[PDB]
RNA sequence: AGACCUGAGUGUGGCAGGACUACCCGCCGAACUUAAGCAUAUUACUCAGCGGAGGAAAAGAAAACAACCGUGAUUCUCUCAGUGAGCGGCGAGCGAAGAGGGAACGAACUCGUUGCCGAAUCGGGUCUUACAAGGCCUUGAGUUGUGGCACAAAUAUCAU
RNA sequence: CCAAAGAAGGUGUUAGCCCAUUGAGCCAUAAACCUGAGCGCCUCAUGAAUAAGCGAGUAGCACUGUUUGGGAAUGCAGUGUCAAGUUGGCAGGUAUUUGUCUGCCAAAGUUAAAUACAGAGUAGGAAGACCGAUAGCGAACAAGUAGCGUGAGCGA
RNA sequence: CACGAGUUGUUCGGAAACUGAGCACAACGUUAUAUCGUUUUGUUAGGAAAGUGAAGGUGUGUCGGCGG
RNA sequence: GAUGCAUCCAAGUGGUGUAUAUCGCAAACUGAUUUCUGCCCAGUGCUCUGAAUGUCAACGUGACGAGAUUCACCGACGCG
RNA sequence: AAGAAGACCCUGUUGAGUUUGACUCCAGUCUGGCUCUGUGCGGCGACAUCUGAGGCUCGGAACGUUGCUUCACUUAUCGAAUGAAGAGACCAAUGGGUUGCGUAGUCUUCGGGCUAUGCACCGUCUAGGUUUGGGAGUCCCCUGUGGGUACCCAACCGUGCUGUAAACUGAACCAACGGGAUUGCAGUUCCGGAGUCUUGUUUCGAGACAUCUGCCAGAUGGGGAGUUUGGCUG
RNA sequence: AAUUACCGAAUCUUUGAACGCAAACGGCGCAUGGGAGAAGCUCGUGUCAUCCCCGUGCAUGCCAUAUUCUCAGUGUCGA
């Protein structure tokens, strides 16, 4: 269908047309303000994979974000301690940027429910990600039972807890078997498993 | 160790200026249409003194260009200005002591104060009092005119920027000797936090660099480097030479091709 | 406002730039007298409404509720086929008499592909100046892209007319279009710079000609 | 004239903010201490800090193990195993996984895509004892795509 | 004398029979819950008797940083660079280039139970080889009270 | 210590109702995190923050002058 | 001589001297007046020129090899 | 005698303040590369294909691509100013327009294009200055006073231009007026008085560089952090 | 109509996320409903100016929506 040469299009993101529109997407987006509400999704094709639909009750905001590795918040770039925790330019944030920009709009506009973002353009400086919201009180929502589930109180700020994709990716979700036993369910369940001790009744 | 003095100042706090009982900033008229193509005549209502300022300041009142009502703008007065004066500035402003005019109408010699770096942005170049520019040259070409700055700087700026004619009021003012601490304190009131200064060589070792000893003295060079950080960048900052100067002091700043 | 400079400056900055072919074809539209009678003939053959085709429906159940033994069809009447998904379809089923695509489709990457589909299975097409007035003629509010797989016959004159026309301007020229780069326009200001510059210098080095 | 694209104002109907925070999820994150000193290491992916839920949370239906006569979503328990794995100033120290016996288990489903259809869709009025998974109406939204059918637990479906 | 009741509380000394308890059973009930997916009516739904694709700034790779038992790199992050899908891709715990085999099909989503409650709460219950008023919670009592500190807090 | 009483405002002080050194709500930006930053040199904010209204037109009420 | 110097700050369209503009601002030393302030640039600092002027990264360019790898060239402050 | 687990001295594989040419590092500063990052005209090389013409060296294009670089430019970007208050043009292309027609080539899906090259349209109005044509109206009241007439068109320059060329303190808003419709006069109107236009940028300066943004890389770096600074010993 | 126990119906002052604006102020508003009103007008009854009391709405952001509400743009068209 459509969506065939609509998805092959976006494959070509270096070719001389992707770089113009791009271009001017991106020069228009840096005039702008850092959370925007559309009325469509700029990638309908790519929205949709994620679970967006054209119905009442959806809702899609571009954030922005800068760019680059984080720097240690420690006064005129003093630390303390081992020389090993001497850092300042050097470490990277343990979130990746699109689970940034989630967890800036969801914490921005409470009412909403977060369901899943997409990369739309870069920039030098920013990044631009396009975040799929649903309104769970509306009546569409709330009858609907491919999306009813979000409506939920489980589902509340699901993005801050890194549920979403872009937060699974960084928990190292995406992986299973030898690479990821650590890390299942959560890098902490395991920790928790592998460090109490056991005292059996009869031992 | 702990925080430098010179360090300390960049935060403000109670190194600010003292704004209170200062009139507001002294500046040219907007660089409007009237200007650009013809003038606008304004009467010198008063010349008054602001806290922290040698120069004398004047209020010059305009007619509003597009609405009826009066503006009233305040400017560096300079040397000569009085009161009932007609001030005129534009593109057809005659060449008088208290006008100003498109430095591409200014002819070569001519003593300019309140001189416009960039063109509109109301006079940022010989403010302080007994201050002026000589014009060198103007070069039709490329629109731009060459002026000597107070300091001895040769710099090319626009030909549109706008100079007034003279020279700033207040001149010779530190020749007088102020023979008192005193003194020193009634005119840093209005300046700023500043004053008495203390030595660093007097100062304890965690405050400053030539702190320490059982002699005041500096244990190192006193000239350093220009990539020091703050609080190392204490002495004769980044200094070419040293010493008294002999045979004619050379012009001060930094070397500019042009 | 800031969204009124900013729709203003992006136009500028669409001129300015060098514009690839893919996206130069679509400010090279069909003319107006054409897109006139293109329009005219997509708006005959509009798709019924909400309430004819509930009609219609209506309709049919009281044949079936007579004799439910016999069949009645309940096909809709001959009419252009709308919206992304079906004329795309009909392309590349290469059912599809002649397309029409709009011009100023936000985002563009929904029918860049579509004049080159069309011209891969020969079908006529052509680019029109506004998805407003496309949605006109079928009653919506806009629309990518319209496509007529027949016609009555009062109306094959008007199609085959119609393609000789758009088949002028698109199809036959698919090498010039497949070619031709935009952009690169000065504003008036820069051009009456330009022109004044050199009407200053014209007959500056006339001394060095040895003629 | 008007349209529709973008963006505003107001009316109408709603939602967020705070508390709790033992357990749970995401980030951020030390040092004392141990190494008979100490900097890698250790304490510890811990305390403190900032966010977010629920009666649990998280995880979960193979881009999984294995290398067998093969097993078969997730979670947990004994064991694997303080390990003839491994990591480590190869020092101090650190350190899991598959298999096996079990707990639990009616455990599986949805979208996108591809084909075939195509507004059959959603809200809002109104009526049926009814803010019906119903009928009728509705340009309001939606063709820049809402829904339907079939995709290995499958092999037609659509009228009677 | 009772015991299908010996059961541990109260009562002026140590109580099966002084009192209350200790059992069959009886009565009353918003909804929800369970019961030939309980059983009628109206309404509305509903079962049975030919080729194509499958998730892209994604996965990889380089550098840096961090984390891991994961060691020529176990996951992750930033930037640069960025696919394949013509037996394609990923995994197969020593790097590379080949060619054979095995398993699986990432980059979209929901999901009960078995598990935690390591300084939580609500409504109830069962207990203890524990402490016994300098003990046990700080607090058996008008206790986070009196009192102290500008305050964060401290605290009988 | 116990019991029982006492404080009366159009004009007094404060507020209603001023600006000052200053603060920081909104807005915007930043930050993994707002519990951060900007916010008087006439002055918020890429910034559409005025709901107030000269004059008119159109009705009503208090007048005026003209002729019938 | 303001796209500045000094300089705050985790960060921004952030902050201070600066409501300023060399008779100014920032950084040092000495310590009224009077009379003076000699010699030394070897050392250590600070500061200013070579276009091959040696060396110093990453990125680039080429080459052997199946490839990992390796080799050669290029390469700025700075030091010399 | 009391007041204090000597403050002197030594020991401990205990510290802390400070310093630096200690050891190991981190901010800051600077530097290179990439990126942000666009257009056009050249210059100098490299590669590729083919050739020298002397004795591996050296010299040629001409089609392409690309490493540096000059100049011109403007839309990214940067710096200022402004209540984003008057930009540029009309003075005319090396300009745009199939929402124009020709000529000569060269293509065509036969509908019509593409390359050059003309014509025509977009597309035009002015203060003032200088000098070419044209037509057309001093009078009342008493030597004085009052009112009024000495114009239009065209070309050239000029370029948006009614005021000042030594300065001493004024007032100016909420339009008159004239047309076109609906003698004169008055209503509701537009029109101009107050030029029009927009391949569009608020204006100015700079400009594809700059540290402007991020990343990678190297020097410098007691400004700062952490730690160490043996033993034996009359 | 005892008193206990439990719970379906109620009440629930000033505040506080606190949200009309503020605040060492039991302060001050804009709408819209009421109430009391010994002045004045009317025939002690009515009505009631200024003053006073009470209720409800009124923060910001976001979502949806408008019997299809009112608008802006040298955005793109079309007349
Ligand atoms: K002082
Ligand atoms: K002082
Ligand atoms: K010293
Ligand atoms: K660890
Ligand atoms: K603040
Ligand atoms: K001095
Ligand atoms: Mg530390
Ligand atoms: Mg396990
Ligand atoms: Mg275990
Ligand atoms: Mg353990
Ligand atoms: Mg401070
Ligand atoms: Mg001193
Ligand atoms: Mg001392
Ligand atoms: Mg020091
Ligand atoms: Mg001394
Ligand atoms: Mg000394
Ligand atoms: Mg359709
Ligand atoms: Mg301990
Ligand atoms: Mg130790
Ligand atoms: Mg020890
Ligand atoms: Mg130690
Ligand atoms: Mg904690
Ligand atoms: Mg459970
Ligand atoms: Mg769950
Ligand atoms: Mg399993
Ligand atoms: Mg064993
Ligand atoms: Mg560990
Ligand atoms: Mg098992
Ligand atoms: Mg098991
Ligand atoms: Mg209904
Ligand atoms: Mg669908
Ligand atoms: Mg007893
Ligand atoms: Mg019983
Ligand atoms: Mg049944
Ligand atoms: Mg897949
Ligand atoms: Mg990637
Ligand atoms: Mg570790
Ligand atoms: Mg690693
Ligand atoms: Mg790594
Ligand atoms: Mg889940
Ligand atoms: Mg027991
Ligand atoms: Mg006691
Ligand atoms: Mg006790
Ligand atoms: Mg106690
Ligand atoms: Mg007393
Ligand atoms: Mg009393
Ligand atoms: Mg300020
Ligand atoms: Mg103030
Ligand atoms: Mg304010
Ligand atoms: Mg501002
Ligand atoms: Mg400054
Ligand atoms: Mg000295
Ligand atoms: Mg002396
Ligand atoms: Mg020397
Ligand atoms: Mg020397
Ligand atoms: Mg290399
Ligand atoms: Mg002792
Ligand atoms: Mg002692
Ligand atoms: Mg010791
Ligand atoms: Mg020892
Ligand atoms: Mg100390
Ligand atoms: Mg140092
Ligand atoms: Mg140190
Ligand atoms: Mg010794
Ligand atoms: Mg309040
Ligand atoms: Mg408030
Ligand atoms: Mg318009
Ligand atoms: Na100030
Ligand atoms: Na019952």
């Amino acid at each position: 269908g459509a969506f065939m040469y609509l998805n092959e299009l976006w494959k070509k993101k270096s070719s001389d047309v992707m770089r113009f529109i791009q271009r001017i997407r991106s020069w228009e987006f840096r005039h702008q303000h850092t959370v925007v509400r559309l009325r469509r999704p700029t990638r309908p094709e790519k929205a949709r994979m994620l679970g967006y639909k054209t119905k009442q009750g959806f809702c899609v905001f571009r954030v922005r974000v800068r760019r680059g590795g984080r720097k240690r918040p420690v006064h005129k770039g003093i630390t303390y301690g081992k020389p090993k925790t001497s850092g300042v330019l050097g470490m990277k944030l343990n979130k990746n940027n699109q689970a940034v920009a989630e967890q800036r709009l969801g914490k921005r506009f409470g009412n909403l429910r977060v369901l899943n973002s997409y990369w739309v353009n870069m920039d030098s400086t920013f990044k631009w990600y396009e975040v799929i919201a649903v309104d769970p009180m509306c009546k569409t929502i709330r009858r609907d039972p491919r999306i009813n589930w979000i409506v939920n109180s489980v589902h509340k700020h699901r993005e801050q807890r890194g549920l979403t994709s872009a937060g699974r990716k960084h928990r190292g979700l995406r992986h299973k078997g030898h690479k990821a036993s650590k890390l299942r369910p959560s890098y902490r369940a395991a920790w928790r498993r592998n460090n109490r001790i056991v005292f059996l009744r009869k031992r | 160790g702990k925080t430098v003095l010179s360090c300390r100042k960049g935060n403000g706090s109670v190194y600010q200026v003292h704004g209170h009982k200062r009139l507001g900033p002294a500046k040219l008229r907007i660089l409007d249409y009237a200007e650009r193509h013809g003038y606008m005549r304004g009467v010198v209502k008063s010349i008054e003194h602001e806290a922290g300022r040698g120069a004398a300041l004047a209020r010059v009142e305009f007619r509003h260009p597009y609405k009826f009502r009066r503006v009233k703008e305040l400017m560096v007065a300079p040397e000569g200005m009085f009161t009932g004066q007609s001030v005129f500035c534009g593109q057809k402003a005659p060449l008088a002591i208290g006008n100003v005019l498109p430095l591409g109408q200014i002819t070569e010699g001519c003593i300019v104060c309140n001189v416009e770096a960039k063109p509109g942005d109301r006079g940022t170049l010989a403010r302080a009092s007994g201050d002026y520019c000589i014009i060198i040259s103007h070069n039709h070409e490329t629109g731009r005119t060459r002026l000597k700055l107070p300091s001895g700087q040769k710099k090319s700026v626009p030909s549109t920027s706008r100079a007034m004619i003279g020279i700033i009021s207040g001149g010779g003012r530190i020749e007088k000797p102020v023979l008192k601490a005193g003194n020193s304190f009634y005119r840093f009131r209005g300046k700023r936090n500043c004053w008495p200064k203390v030595r660093g060589v007097a100062r304890n070792p965690v405050e400053h660099p030539h702190g320490g000893g059982n002699h005041q003295h500096i244990g190192h060079p006193s000239t350093v480097s220009r990539h020091s950080p703050p609080g190392q960048k204490v002495g004769l900052i980044a200094a070419r030479r040293t010493g008294r100067i002999r045979g004619g002091k050379a012009v001060k700043g930094a070397w500019h091709p042009e | 406002p800031t969204f009124v400079t900013m729709q203003r400056k992006k136009r500028v900055l669409q001129r300015r730039l060098k514009v690839p072919p893919a996206l130069n074809q679509f400010t090279k539209v069909l003319d107006r007298a054409s897109r006139n009678e293109a329009l005219k003939l997509i708006k005959k053959y509009a798709p019924e409404t909400r309430k004819a085709r509930r009609e219609r429906l209506q309709k049919v159940a009281e044949e079936k509720k007579k004799d439910p033994k016999k069949t009645v069809s309940t096909k809709a009447p001959l009419a252009v086929v709308t919206g992304l998904q079906e004329v795309t379809r009909a392309i590349e089923k290469k059912q599809a008499r002649m397309v029409v695509i709009a011009n100023n489709v936000d985002p563009v990457e929904l029918v860049l592909w579509m004049p080159n589909l069309c011209r891969a299975n020969k079908i006529p097409y052509a680019i029109v100046k506004d998805m407003a007035r496309l949605g006109d003629a079928i009653g919506r509010k806009t629309a990518t892209c319209v496509a007529l797989t027949d016609v009555n016959a009062e109306d094959e004159a008007t199609l085959k007319n119609l393609i000789r026309s758009v088949n002028a301007r698109f199809l036959s020229r698919s090498d010039v279009i497949r070619r031709q780069w935009g952009g690169l326009q000065l504003s008036l200001r820069s051009r009456a710079e330009l022109r004044k510059k050199h009407a200053r210098n014209a007959g500056v080095d006339a001394a060095a000609i040895i003629q």
